[PDB]
């Protein structure tokens, strides 16, 4: 019975916290890598109804 | 093979429904215009027939929500209950 | 154990202030640091010590955890607005940091790390980068040597980062 | 949501209680930012209840 989601980690959503503020204040018209993964992982799913 | 398939498709359900609340509604459609596969999920949705702990969790705060969604025809839910209470050597 | 929510509300209102003072002025975190370290026994005993040392590893967490801009401020503007928030840092290493977070006659890969990210943050933001750099680099010959001292040793981490 | 809804009922009849609201103006108990600091940092990322 896989019964709900355990979480596991955060402690690693607070270390990219991090390395966000970094390359932001860096950079400061170019765009950024995160909108180009999230367009990988939503085409590498099925396009099913399933 | 739609016993275990129906199985990730609850368990995917509600380990969104947890990091959300109220029902996500893919499976809300299946419901009303897939009854068939509905019966064939919704089985595994009741497979809880296990130590029902202490505190209400996840599987059993979905079931709630769908009970109160007025969904689970009440005789699966009864005997959901019922089966949870359970020389050569 | 309890607190990763909090710090993370602590990193929102750190950037807020950094971008309202982005539109010179030096930071209250030195001065709360110079309070508690103030507030303490100046007392030698080993229990001051310590109670030191757990004070400093906390401060030292808390700068990792915040941007590197708390530090070396963001778009130094001239030479003649320069060494702002840097002194502040500077005593700080001077004065506490090198007897406790210490290593050998220098730093913690950590913190060398952090302090030369917001370095070459605010210079490469900013105009003559490489002389601005090359200034404040040569300032530290004089007012932290522990800097030099700990990016010798930490320099095979960082050459790859910086370049 | 949460555990027994008689808990609940209960809880909430003591907050709209008039009594209640009286004794929260003269306040040592009109809980500091800094108390409410205390007990959130007494909590853990372990056990929510959220």
């Amino acid at each position: 019975l896989v019964f709900g989601g355990r979480t596991g980690n955060e402690d690693i959503i607070s270390r990219l916290q991090e390395m966000v503020a970094d390359l932001e204040l860096q950079q400061d018209s170019q765009e950024h890598f995160l909108f180009e993964i999230f367009r990988r992982r939503l085409q590498a799913l099925t396009s099913g109804w399933s | 093979e739609p016993h275990s398939q129906a199985l990730q498709d609850v368990e995917k359900a509600i380990m969104v429904f947890e990091h959300t609340g109220n029902i996500p509604v893919t499976v809300m459609e299946a419901s009303i215009f897939r009854r068939p596969y509905y019966v064939s999920h919704f089985l595994p949705a009741l497979l809880t027939p296990r130590v029902l702990p202490k505190v209400p969790d996840s599987r059993v705060a979905f079931i709630e929500s769908l009970k109160r969604a007025d969904k689970i025809p009440p005789s699966l839910y009864s005997t959901y209950c019922q089966a949870c209470s359970a020389e050569p050597l | 154990t309890g607190n990763e929510d909090i710090i993370s509300r602590l990193q929102e209102m750190v950037a807020d202030l950094e971008l309202q003072q982005d539109l010179s002025q030096e930071h209250f975190l030195f001065e709360i640091f110079r309070r508690r370290l103030q507030a303490l026994t100046s007392g030698w005993s080993v229990a001051a010590s310590l109670q030191r040392q757990r004070e400093l590893l906390m401060y030292k967490r808390i700068l990792l955890r915040l941007p590197s801009s708390v530090l070396c401020g963001s778009s130094f503007q001239a030479e003649q607005p320069i060494t702002a928030r840097c002194e502040q840092f500077f005593h700080l290493v001077n004065s506490e940091m090198r007897n406790f977070c210490s290593h050998g006659g220098a730093l913690t890969q950590d913190i060398t790390a952090h302090f030369f990210r917001g370095l070459l943050n605010a210079c490469l933001r900013s105009r003559d980068p490489s002389l601005m750099v090359d200034f404040i680099l040569a300032k530290c010959q004089t007012k932290c040597p522990l800097i030099l001292t700990s990016a010798l040793v930490w320099w095979p981490s960082l050459e790859p980062v910086l370049l | 949501h949460l555990p027994s809804a008689d808990w609940q009922r209960a809880a909430l009849s003591l907050w709209t209680h008039r009594t209640f609201r009286e004794v929260l103006k003269e306040e040592d108990v009109h809980l500091t930012y800094q108390d409410w600091l205390h007990l959130e940092l007494e909590i853990q990322p372990e056990a929510d209840a959220l």
